[PDB]
């Protein structure tokens, strides 16, 4: 369950194992990195070595460095404790608010629901916004495109969607800033603090 | 004396019927390359250890490229793949 | 760098590099004939049992098992330290899958070292008595002193008659079948 780094080419790390080869999409932790480097196995190359993609920077790595296989995919913390927090890809808190103390961890690669687990009725998710609930209704499980540029209340609409769903339906929300700018992310986080959806020390967070 | 030595050398390794059985050299993205399956045919259905199905599409000199009829998470490198003996049918 | 006869042949490739390094190592010491005969015995043992070759050329098996099997089958051949180190170097770099090539490359040496030039003679029918010995006499004058002839004989009725002789540097097609073929081709293309 312990391997060694064979090759380092950009964000691609080839790591060679001895006894047990980790499966695809498993997470391997580099043992010499102080901000810990998690590598996700993308493919098996044969010869007991696997090709992995890096979740963080790669400068300073040396060949032969010890990598520990977790035996599972990237398990991120989940629960009510992650509400109002900011996490990176691997679940570490990056909002300087302390550790995320939880009891539930879940892998980020799971299976889709089956054909018998799906409802035949195409129910709509009522969101309490009159123009949305009348002219362009939101379907449960659907794909929704929210347009808007600068100067329009797109952020305010997003937070109103979060607040109305948490109030009318009792369901929370998750925001995922996939490749977002740091300035826009900081503005969104401070607007979420100001408008009360993200609440510090009150545990009334909704996103 | 020499023949017994080479028999011991052969017996140091496990016995595998590579004509009808194969070991997964690499499994990923629904496509598995296997060492073995010497009597496999083109487009022939195969069964994995986990119960999944596959189709032998590429007949390469070194390995056999098989497209997996299902998720590849249930297949590990070194698993046993056996021929169904027939082309893919429904 | 390496002290030798400075490439008696022109052998290329990574397997040629390994064979020339082994030749240099076995000519610095007086172990050239010993390493030649144990490599011949090793190649004969690999061709005798193809299961050993499949065991060596298996990427699934670890290299420690391969070098243990190599040492086990070299103990019974009563090998020397040079060929043991050569096979350990081959299995260290995972290049033992081409172990048939280097030995063949090592068979390409000790032909120019011993002066043996490969000659191939093909006839319409196999002949003897008045043949063979006069062919050897004719081929003996084709070499500078210090060189020998290694002759391989072939038969093929498709050449009608004559002889097809090939040496390691030149070829001659003085055969009846090719002669009448080009004569008929000339007659068709001209008349």
């Amino acid at each position: 369950s312990n391997g060694q780094i064979t090759a380092v080419i950009g964000a691609v790390v080839d790591v060679q194992f001895e006894d047990q080869l980790p499966p695809i999409l498993n997470a391997l932790e580099v043992q010499g990195r102080s901000p810990r480097l998690i590598l996700e196995v993308a493919q098996h190359l044969g010869e007991n070595t696997v090709r992995t993609i890096a979740m963080d920077g790669t400068e300073g790595l040396v060949r032969g460095q010890n990598v520990l296989d977790t035996g599972a995919p990237i398990k991120i913390p989940v629960g009510p404790e992650t509400l109002g927090r900011i996490m990176n890809v691997i679940g570490e808190p990056i909002d300087e608010r302390g550790p995320i103390v939880t009891d539930k961890f879940a892998a980020i690669h799971a299976d889709a629901p089956e054909f018998v687990e799906m409802s035949v009725q195409q129910e709509i998710l009522v969101t309490g916004i009159k123009v949305v609930d009348l002219l362009a209704p939101y379907a449960k499980g659907g794909k929704i495109g929210l347009f808007g540029g600068a100067g329009v209340g797109k952020t305010v609409l997003i937070m109103e969607l979060i607040n109305n769903v948490a109030k009318a339906h009792g369901g929370y929300s998750v925001f995922a800033g996939v490749g977002e700018r740091t300035r826009e992310g900081n503005d969104l986080y401070h607007e979420m603090i100001e408008s009360g959806v993200i609440s510090l020390k009150d545990k009334t967070s909704k996103v | 004396i020499s023949a017994v030595l080479e028999e011991k050398i052969l017996g140091a390794a496990p016995k595998e019927n590579l004509e009808e059985t194969g070991r997964v050299l690499s499994i990923g993205d629904g496509i598995a390359r296997v060492y073995g399956l010497k009597n496999i045919q083109a487009e022939e259905m195969v069964e994995f250890s986990s119960g999944l199905k596959g189709m032998a599409l590429n007949l390469e000199p070194d390995n056999v490229g098989i497209v997996v009829f299902g998720n590849d998470k249930h297949i590990k490198e070194g698993d046993i793949v056996k021929r169904t003996g027939a082309i893919v049918d429904v | 760098a390496t002290q030798l006869v400075k490439a008696p042949i022109q052998v290329f490739g990574i397997e040629g590099r390994y064979a020339t390094a082994l030749y240099s190592a076995a000519v610095k010491q007086k172990k050239l004939e010993a390493v030649e005969k144990d490599l011949v015995q090793l190649n004969a043992s690999l061709k005798k049992f193809p299961r050993l070759g499949e065991l060596l050329k298996n990427p699934t098996l670890s290299r420690q098992l391969k070098k243990d099997a190599i040492g086990s089958m070299l103990k019974e051949q009563k090998a020397v330290d040079l060929t043991s180190n050569f096979l350990d170097l081959l299995t260290e770099n995972n290049r033992l899958k081409m172990v048939d090539g280097v030995i063949n490359a090592f068979k390409t040496i000790m032909a120019a070292h011993r002066g043996e030039v490969i000659c191939e003679v093909t006839s319409a029918k196999p002949l003897d008595e008045a043949a063979r010995k006069d062919l050897e006499v004719a081929l003996k004058g084709f070499l500078k002193p210090g060189q020998n002839i290694k002759l391989t004989l072939k038969t093929d009725p498709a050449i009608i008659g004559g002889l097809v002789v090939s040496i390691g540097d030149r070829f001659v097609d003085m055969s009846i079948g090719t002669k009448i073929k080009r004569y008929t081709a000339a007659l068709k293309t001209a008349v």
